[PDB]
């Protein structure tokens, strides 16, 4: 499954 | 920005035999950016209801797509792929060679 | 054998025409199992392999929510990249993301991957230690410093060492024979006369999985890299792959050349000749 933490470059 | 011209291969899934059902493929790989136009031609005419894989990409970040349709090859029917891309001055037509 | 899980995200800005197009595909090895596209009629994670269809509606609902948040995140990454590179707000730009885990036959992590490209060029990549960054240029260094200060590597390490491995193990169980298979290449050589003084030898590999293969020609054991035409490995449509390598050879000296095939499905690599 895809990761549910998000990061702005 | 990086722009890469697509590499185009037109091939069948299985070795072609006249009268046996098969899949005609046009593989466009190595291209950037992601907008591209691909048609499959039967005797110079656009085949309807052609499918494609989902936009994906390789280790070098270049995109690849597969366009394909069921077909039954014959001795006389010619098939081709026509690709348009911002890197092309005109669309590139690659003929299907059953030996290739 | 060894296994990988990867997600591939593509975001493409379209100024004045709404939200950027966001597309995700997921792979175990060279098998696509999922896709998500923000342009589709009701944007939903969809299956693209038989063995993931057994997952319940909650799995699809959950992944759908994740991609929807990811699309908004990438939109803001694109806004930020425009500033860093001091670009127009008028033209289209692309942000690509690739992450996942490799596991050995033992099913433990070998290597985690987490990396980005802007407009087709390397931007930033998480190092093999999963604690540090390689920035491709001075703009990426801006991203590097905000990520280091906020310790965001630790969160990325937790997914790649933990969940990524657990999901991959479950997908391998779900897939059984259809993912543990190596299909060896079906190989032959064809001879195509060019002139009285020259002929093309084409060495074929058909129906192989996975995609990784080395196809090479040799003249009496010597490399023919600059004289070898080599097509890009191409999908057959049925989750196997194809490749050929050709080399123009002086007529009568065919016995001098040998095609070499290495593939996971061949314990010993093949040497094909023409007598
Ligand atoms: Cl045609
Ligand atoms: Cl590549
Ligand atoms: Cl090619």
């Amino acid at each position: 499954s895809p990761r549910w933490y998000f990061f702005y470059l | 920005m990086i722009q890469r011209t697509p590499k185009i291969q037109v091939y069948s899934r299985h070795p072609a035999e006249n009268g046996k059902s098969n899949f005609l493929n046009c593989y466009v790989s190595g291209f950037h950016p992601s907008d591209i136009e691909v048609d499959l031609l039967k005797n110079g005419e656009r085949i309807e209801k052609v499918e494609h894989s989902d936009l994906s990409f390789s280790k070098d970040w270049s995109f690849y797509l597969l366009y394909y349709t069921e077909f039954t090859p014959t001795e006389k029917d010619e098939y081709a792929c026509r690709v348009n891309h911002v890197t092309l001055s005109q669309p590139k037509i690659v003929k299907w060679d059953r030996d290739m | 054998g060894s296994h990988s899980m990867r997600y591939f995200y593509t975001s493409v800005s379209r100024p004045g025409r709404g939200e950027p197009r966001f597309i995700s595909v997921g792979y175990v090895d060279d098998t696509q199992f999922v896709r998500f596209d923000s342009d589709a009629a009701s944007p939903r994670e969809e299956p693209r392999a038989p063995w993931i269809e057994q997952e319940g509606p909650e799995y699809w609902d959950r992944n759908t929510q994740i991609y929807k948040a990811q699309a908004q995140t990438d939109r803001e990454s694109l806004r930020n990249l425009r500033g860093y590179y001091n670009q127009s707000e008028a033209g289209s730009h692309t942000l690509q993301s690739m992450y996942g885990c490799d596991v050995g036959p033992d099913g433990r992590l070998l290597r985690g991957h987490d990396q980005y490209a802007y407009d087709g060029k390397d931007y930033i990549a998480l190092n093999e230690d999963l604690r540090s960054w390689t920035a491709a240029d001075t703009a990426a260094q801006i991203t590097q410093r905000k990520w280091e200060a906020a310790r965001e590597a630790e969160q990325r390490r937790a997914y790649l060492e933990g969940e990524c491995v657990e999901w991959l193990r479950r997908y391998l169980e779900n897939g059984k024979d259809k993912l543990e298979r190596a299909d060896p290449p079906k190989t032959h050589v064809t001879h195509h006369p060019i002139s009285d003084h020259e002929a093309t030898l084409r060495c074929w590999a058909l129906g192989f999985y996975p995609a990784e293969i080395t196809l090479t020609w040799q003249r009496d054991g010597e490399d023919q890299t600059q004289d070898t035409e080599l097509v890009e490995t191409r999908p057959a449509g049925d989750r196997t792959f194809q490749k050929w390598a050709a080399v123009v050879v002086p007529s009568g000296e065919e016995q001098r050349y040998t095609c070499h095939v290495q593939h996971e499905g061949l314990p010993k690599p093949l040497t094909l000749r023409w007598e």
